[PDB]
Protein backbone atom coordinates (compact mmCIF):
# COMPACT_ATOMS: atom_id res chain seq x y z
CA UNK A 1 0.00 0.00 0.00
CA UNK A 2 3.12 2.23 -0.68
CA UNK A 3 5.38 2.50 1.99
CA UNK A 4 6.67 3.43 5.48
CA UNK A 5 9.55 6.00 6.31
CA UNK A 6 9.84 5.72 10.44
CA UNK A 7 8.09 2.58 11.48
CA UNK A 8 10.25 -0.67 11.71
CA UNK A 9 8.90 -4.10 10.68
CA UNK A 10 9.13 -7.27 13.66
CA UNK A 11 8.35 -10.70 12.61
CA UNK A 12 5.50 -10.96 15.00
CA UNK A 13 1.66 -10.81 14.58
CA UNK A 14 -0.86 -9.08 17.31
CA UNK A 15 -4.39 -7.72 16.78
CA UNK A 16 -4.82 -4.82 14.62
CA UNK A 17 -4.56 -1.61 16.35
CA UNK A 18 -3.77 0.98 12.96
CA UNK A 19 -4.30 -0.27 9.64
CA UNK A 20 -2.32 0.53 6.71
CA UNK A 21 -2.73 -1.36 3.98
CA UNK A 22 -2.88 -5.10 2.55
CA UNK A 23 -2.42 -7.43 6.06
CA UNK A 24 0.13 -4.86 7.85
CA UNK A 25 -1.12 -2.67 10.91
CA UNK A 26 1.21 -0.59 13.03
CA UNK A 27 0.95 -0.16 16.53
CA UNK A 28 3.51 2.00 19.50
CA UNK A 29 4.74 -0.70 21.76
CA UNK A 30 8.14 -1.32 23.65
CA UNK A 31 10.18 -3.89 23.10
CA UNK A 32 11.63 2.36 24.52
CA UNK A 33 8.62 3.37 23.03
CA UNK A 34 8.53 2.86 19.21
CA UNK A 35 6.31 3.06 16.46
CA UNK A 36 6.38 -0.86 15.37
CA UNK A 37 4.66 -2.43 11.98
CA UNK A 38 3.82 -6.22 11.44
CA UNK A 39 1.33 -8.55 9.81
CA UNK B 1 -12.68 -40.55 5.71
CA UNK B 2 -15.91 -38.12 6.80
CA UNK B 3 -18.59 -40.98 6.52
CA UNK B 4 -18.16 -41.20 2.43
CA UNK B 5 -18.46 -37.55 1.93
CA UNK B 6 -15.34 -35.99 0.34
CA UNK B 7 -14.81 -32.42 0.55
CA UNK B 8 -11.61 -32.21 -1.53
CA UNK B 9 -12.86 -29.46 -3.89
CA UNK B 10 -13.87 -27.20 -1.21
CA UNK B 11 -10.96 -27.93 1.19
CA UNK B 12 -7.10 -26.03 0.44
CA UNK B 13 -4.93 -27.63 -1.25
CA UNK B 14 -1.08 -26.43 -0.24
CA UNK B 15 0.55 -26.98 -3.30
CA UNK B 16 -0.22 -23.79 -4.85
CA UNK B 17 1.31 -20.62 -2.50
CA UNK B 18 -2.22 -19.06 -1.72
CA UNK B 19 -4.24 -21.55 0.13
CA UNK B 20 -7.28 -21.89 -2.00
CA UNK B 21 -9.72 -24.60 -3.10
CA UNK B 22 -10.37 -25.72 -6.28
CA UNK B 23 -13.79 -24.45 -6.56
CA UNK B 24 -12.47 -21.35 -4.91
CA UNK B 25 -9.94 -20.55 -7.69
CA UNK B 26 -12.67 -21.37 -10.26
CA UNK B 27 -14.76 -18.73 -8.59
CA UNK B 28 -11.57 -16.20 -8.79
CA UNK B 29 -10.65 -16.65 -12.27
CA UNK B 30 -14.31 -16.79 -13.43
CA UNK B 31 -14.77 -12.98 -12.39
CA UNK B 32 -12.43 -10.54 -14.51
CA UNK B 33 -10.76 -8.16 -12.33
CA UNK B 34 -10.38 -4.59 -13.20
CA UNK B 35 -6.76 -4.80 -12.36
CA UNK B 36 -6.78 -1.31 -10.26
CA UNK B 37 -4.18 0.46 -8.47
CA UNK B 38 -4.46 -1.30 -5.20
CA UNK B 39 -0.82 -2.91 -5.64
CA UNK B 40 1.31 -0.03 -6.99
CA UNK B 41 1.32 1.12 -10.53
CA UNK B 42 3.48 4.33 -10.92
CA UNK B 43 6.43 2.42 -12.27
CA UNK B 44 3.96 0.96 -15.13
CA UNK B 45 2.87 4.50 -16.27
CA UNK B 46 6.22 6.46 -16.11
CA UNK B 47 7.81 3.54 -18.31
CA UNK B 48 6.38 4.23 -21.39
CA UNK B 49 4.79 0.24 -22.44
C1 LIG C 1 -13.63 -37.35 -3.44
O1 LIG C 1 -13.26 -36.68 -4.66
C2 LIG C 1 -11.87 -36.76 -5.01
C3 LIG C 1 -11.69 -35.98 -6.29
O2 LIG C 1 -12.94 -35.77 -6.94
C4 LIG C 1 -11.46 -38.23 -5.15
O3 LIG C 1 -10.06 -38.30 -5.41
C5 LIG C 1 -11.79 -38.99 -3.88
O4 LIG C 1 -11.48 -40.37 -4.04
C6 LIG C 1 -13.27 -38.84 -3.53
N1 LIG C 1 -13.58 -39.54 -2.30
C7 LIG C 1 -14.08 -40.78 -2.27
C8 LIG C 1 -14.35 -41.35 -0.91
O5 LIG C 1 -14.30 -41.41 -3.30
Amino acid sequence: AGCLIGAEYVNNSYECDIPIGAGICASYQTQSQSIIAYT
Amino acid sequence: YFGGFNFSQILPDPSKPSKRSFIEDLLFNKVTLADAGFIKQYGDCLGDI
